[PDB]
Protein backbone atom coordinates (compact mmCIF):
# COMPACT_ATOMS: atom_id res chain seq x y z
CA UNK A 1 0.00 0.00 0.00
CA UNK A 2 3.06 2.28 0.23
CA UNK A 3 6.19 2.99 -1.84
CA UNK A 4 4.46 2.09 -5.09
CA UNK A 5 2.31 3.70 -7.75
CA UNK A 6 -1.21 4.27 -6.38
CA UNK A 7 -3.72 4.89 -9.17
CA UNK A 8 -7.46 5.30 -8.73
CA UNK A 9 -8.98 3.31 -5.87
CA UNK A 10 -5.55 2.01 -4.86
CA UNK A 11 -4.74 5.44 -3.41
CA UNK A 12 -8.04 5.48 -1.50
CA UNK A 13 -7.27 2.10 0.06
CA UNK A 14 -3.77 3.23 1.02
CA UNK A 15 -5.10 6.38 2.71
CA UNK A 16 -7.71 4.30 4.56
CA UNK A 17 -4.99 1.97 5.88
CA UNK A 18 -2.45 4.71 6.70
CA UNK A 19 -4.80 7.20 8.37
CA UNK A 20 -6.80 4.81 10.56
CA UNK A 21 -9.18 6.49 13.00
CA UNK A 22 -8.09 9.95 11.82
CA UNK A 23 -9.73 9.53 8.43
CA UNK A 24 -8.51 11.39 5.38
CA UNK A 25 -9.31 13.81 2.54
CA UNK A 26 -9.33 12.48 -1.04
CA UNK A 27 -9.14 15.38 -3.51
CA UNK A 28 -8.57 14.90 -7.26
CA UNK A 29 -7.54 18.01 -9.13
CA UNK B 1 -1.82 17.05 -6.15
CA UNK B 2 -1.32 13.58 -4.68
CA UNK B 3 -4.08 12.03 -6.79
CA UNK B 4 -2.21 12.91 -9.95
CA UNK B 5 1.35 12.49 -8.64
CA UNK B 6 0.75 9.15 -6.90
CA UNK B 7 -0.34 7.46 -10.11
CA UNK B 8 2.70 8.59 -12.11
CA UNK B 9 5.31 8.36 -9.32
CA UNK B 10 6.13 6.19 -6.30
CA UNK B 11 3.93 7.34 -3.37
CA UNK B 12 5.64 7.52 0.03
CA UNK B 13 4.34 7.03 3.55
CA UNK B 14 4.91 10.72 4.27
CA UNK B 15 2.92 11.73 1.18
CA UNK B 16 -0.02 9.61 2.34
CA UNK B 17 0.14 10.87 5.94
CA UNK B 18 -0.18 14.45 4.67
CA UNK B 19 -3.78 13.69 3.69
CA UNK B 20 -4.92 12.28 7.04
CA UNK B 21 -7.23 14.48 9.08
Amino acid sequence: FVNQHLCGSHLVEALYLVCGERGFFYTPK
Amino acid sequence: GIVEQACTSIASLYQLENYCN
